[PDB]
């Protein structure tokens, strides 16, 4: 962006600031808030077993076994080829489990068995 | 023209293809409060910390908001078993699918009618969250109801798919609304080329007019000026001295810093607790629009409603199934009649004494002769004693009328 | 009244409900269900009930055999309903709560 | 300095007031012509009066 | 607060109303303008009109 000689701030669309001018030098710089979501825990039943995964909703793998799904960072748990019905659902197509030893899985939930009339 | 001895009955008749759009889900908005009322300021979080559960109950509402959509939309959609195909042969009697039917040729699998759908509509501690199911696999279901119904009528739905010829499923569906079924085969070239061409007017109808997908977008608008609202509530002062939080830390010392901060807790609070009751609100009202889309899905799609005007204008034949961004589209195929003509009438005939009474349809006259003929489309037979039933006498009656009724057995004794 | 609240008129007046309802009782009247699938195509009312009574499961010499009870009784029914009406106030609550 | 919230109540009372209307179009539209009975009542002994 | 306390039972009261007003348009489209086969939705009994 390019500021007009007396413009020395950018404010958002809530009083937030987006762009900025260092009185050192006059080079401007956007801002962007560090980054911030949500922790989930993905476990079974803890009478069947105490392992868990956590999401990290809508973020990056790098701000944080470490498969990076749409619904954010997924870490701990086992990306599985195969689809199976939804158990737990996490998001944007994917859903975990917990199946045989024992370990909890992430994968692409199954629309049900394929078929043809 | 109501007299007491007229009757008008169809003569011809037109195929109608109808649209309806239903909102199903929302966008799953999740909105940390403590992020939004007290952005990293320790000394605003410990004054939060005073008003107890205010805040986490506002999640905890959002969240089973964000769950309820998910819900919504795997009621309308998952409604199937199985994922159905139709057969590489579009065998179909005439009648063309390819426009409702997956495009393979495309990057998503689906339709041209599908992303025409798709194609009109369009930091502050708040977040989205992807749905659980992608528009991929809305399509898939979609595509596997659509195939069920191509191939298998209403059997896919009670229990397993039966395959059958769609003309002699188009044949069910005219003994459903009480046409003959002789009249789709004798007619089937006709019934065909005017589905076809409803089908093909589908993509003109809402392409053309822009406010066709209003439903869809208005869901869309209402949930984008509650979020910037919300967003633009951060900018007001309640009566601090500064909007800023920041700016009070920086200028003033805790003793009097919490007073303007206490100010600003209130009313960006007071706005968290307003947005979510709005969002209750509309969620009431999307869960309703879900529900009825689930209800037409299954009575509408996977049946024949009898229902009127449920499936759209006239006598309901099918329903297909189309996605669409947050909602669902469906395409009600009817019998609506075309023309028509003016007959006299009885409601009965005395032949010898005895009253006849028409088993189906109605005893109708071209001037001269009398015929009986099915209710809803004119086809002319000889009134006989295999198309009525005697019960009572010609003094009973109101409004009898005499004539002849041809006995079929009488010229099979006398040869 | 005074305080800023105001009351907005209905864009349908009730002489235009009451237009509506007239013209639907006018439809079911002489063409039976047909004036909502399509094209309104007449037919005799005596003849309508019958087709009625098919949806029912009665014949149609049920009606035609007992046509004047059938009026007589519908007669009555509607004459009671104005007089119950008038005569029990709860009945309209429904619309009065609102 | 508190910002939308009376324009939000405007906006949903507003709101309010436009469904009304709607649901009056829903419930008694369902006619496209204002169909009328003929002056002859002779509905076989149905009295509609 | 006492206007939004005033809004948000108005707008359950009008989500209350259209739910009734849908009620009432599916009613008169299969009950006015047909014959339906749905038991108690319009009536005890066999509903003929
Ligand atoms: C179904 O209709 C589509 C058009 O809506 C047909 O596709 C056309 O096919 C002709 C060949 O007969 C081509 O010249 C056109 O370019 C095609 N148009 C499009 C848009 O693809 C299709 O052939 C029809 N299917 C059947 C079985 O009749
Ligand atoms: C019923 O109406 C259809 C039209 O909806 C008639 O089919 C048309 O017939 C004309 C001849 O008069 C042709 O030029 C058109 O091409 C036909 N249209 C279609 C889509 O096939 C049909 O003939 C009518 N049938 C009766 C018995 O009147
Ligand atoms: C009503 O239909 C009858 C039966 O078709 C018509 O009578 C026929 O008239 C045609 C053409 O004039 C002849 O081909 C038949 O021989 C006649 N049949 C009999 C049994 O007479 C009659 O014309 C029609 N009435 C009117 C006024 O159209
Ligand atoms: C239908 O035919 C019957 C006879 O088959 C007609 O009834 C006759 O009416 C005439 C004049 O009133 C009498 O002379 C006969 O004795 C009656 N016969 C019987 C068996 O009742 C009747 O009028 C005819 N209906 C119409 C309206 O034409
Ligand atoms: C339909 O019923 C109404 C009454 O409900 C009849 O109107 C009455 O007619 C008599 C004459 O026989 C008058 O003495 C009454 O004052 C009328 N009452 C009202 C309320 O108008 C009407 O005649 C009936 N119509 C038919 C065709 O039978
Ligand atoms: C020192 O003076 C001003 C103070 O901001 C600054 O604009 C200028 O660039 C500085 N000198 C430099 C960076 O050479
Ligand atoms: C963030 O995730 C995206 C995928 O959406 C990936 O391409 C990118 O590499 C990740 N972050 C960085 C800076 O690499
Ligand atoms: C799943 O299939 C894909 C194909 O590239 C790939 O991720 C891999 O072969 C499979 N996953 C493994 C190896 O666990
Ligand atoms: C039958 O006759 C009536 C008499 O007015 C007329 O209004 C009606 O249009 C006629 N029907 C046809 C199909 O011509
Ligand atoms: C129909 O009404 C006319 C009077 O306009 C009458 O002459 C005729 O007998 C009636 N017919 C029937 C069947 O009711």
């Amino acid at each position: 962006k390019k500021f007009l000689p007396f413009q020395q701030f950018g404010r958002d669309i809530a009083d937030t600031t987006d762009a900025v001018r260092d009185p050192q030098t006059l080079e401007i710089l956007d801002i962007t808030p560090c980054s911030f979501g949500g922790v989930s825990v993905i476990t079974p039943g803890t009478n069947t077993s105490n392992q868990v995964a956590v999401l990290y909703q809508g973020v990056n793998c790098t701000e944080v076994n470490v498969f990076q799904t749409r619904a954010g960072c997924l870490i701990g748990a086992e990306h599985v080829n195969n689809s199976y019905e939804c158990d737990i659902p996490i998001g944007a197509g994917i859903c975990a489990s917990y199946q045989t030893s024992q370990s909890i899985i992430a994968y692409t939930m199954s629309l049900g068995a394929e078929n043809s009339v | 023209a109501y007299s007491n001895n007229s009757i008008a009955i169809p003569t011809n008749f037109t195929i109608s293809v109808t649209t309806e759009i239903l909102p199903v889900s929302m966008t799953k908005t999740s909105v940390d409060c403590t992020m939004y009322i007290c952005g990293d300021s320790t000394e605003c979080s410990n004054l939060l910390l005073q008003y107890g559960s205010f805040c986490t109950q506002l999640n905890r509402a959002l969240t089973g908001i964000a769950v309820e959509q998910d819900k919504n939309t795997q009621e309308v959609f998952a409604q199937v078993k199985q994922i159905y195909k139709t057969p590489p042969i579009k065998d179909f009697g005439g009648f063309n699918f390819s426009q409702i039917l997956p495009d393979p040729s495309k990057p998503s699998k689906r339709s041209p009618i599908e992303d025409l759908l798709f194609n009109k509509v369009t930091f502050n501690g708040l977040t989205v969250l992807p749905p659980l199911l992608t528009d991929e696999m809305i399509a898939q279901y979609t595509s596997a109801l659509l195939a069920g119904t191509i191939t298998s009528g209403w059997t896919f739905g009670a229990g397993p798919a039966l395959q059958i010829p769609f003309p002699m499923q188009m044949a069910y569906r005219f003994n459903g609304i009480g046409v003959t079924q002789n009249v789709l085969y004798e007619n089937q070239k006709l019934i065909a080329n005017q589905f076809n061409s409803a089908i093909g007017k589908i993509q003109d109808s809402l392409s053309s007019t822009p406010s066709a997908l209003g439903k869809l977008q208005d869901v869309v608008n209402q949930n984008a000026q509650a979020l910037n609202t919300l967003v633009k509530q951060l900018s007001s002062n309640f009566g601090a001295i500064s909007s800023v939080l920041n700016d009070i830390l920086s200028r003033l010392d805790p003793p009097e810093a919490e007073v303007q901060i206490d100010r600003l807790i209130t009313g960006r609070l007071q706005s968290l607790q307003t947005y979510v009751t709005q969002q209750l609100i509309r969620a009431a009202e999307i869960r309703a629009s879900a529900n009825l889309a689930a209800t037409k899905m299954s009575e509408c799609v996977l049946g024949q409603s009898k229902r009127v005007d449920f499936c759209g204008k006239g006598y309901h034949l099918m329903s297909f199934p189309q996605s669409a961004p947050h909602g669902v589209v469906f395409l009600h195929v009817t019998y609506v009649p075309a023309q028509e003509k003016n007959f006299t009438t009885a409601p009965a005939i005395c032949h010898d004494g005895k009253a006849h009474f028409p088993r189906e349809g109605v005893f109708v006259s071209n001037g001269t002769h009398w015929f009986v003929t099915q209710r809803n489309f004119y086809e002319p037979q000889i009134i006989t004693t295999d198309n009525t039933f005697v019960s009572g006498n010609c003094d009973v009656v109101i409004g009898i009328v005499n004539n002849t009724v041809y006995d079929p057995l009488q010229p099979e004794l006398d040869s | 009244k005074f305080n800023g609240l105001t009351v907005l008129p209905p864009l349908l007046t009730d002489e235009m409900i009451a237009q509506y309802t007239s013209a639907l009782l006018a439809g079911t009247i002489t063409s039976g269900w047909t004036f909502g699938a399509g094209p309104a195509l007449q037919i005799p009312f005596p003849m309508q009930m019958a087709y009625r009574f098919n949806g029912i499961g009665v014949t149609q010499n049920v009606l035609y055999e007992n046509q004047k009870l059938i009026a007589n009784q519908f007669n009555s029914a509607i004459g009671k309903i104005q007089d119950s009406l008038s005569s029990t106030p709860s009945a309209l609550g429904k619309l009065q709560d609102v």
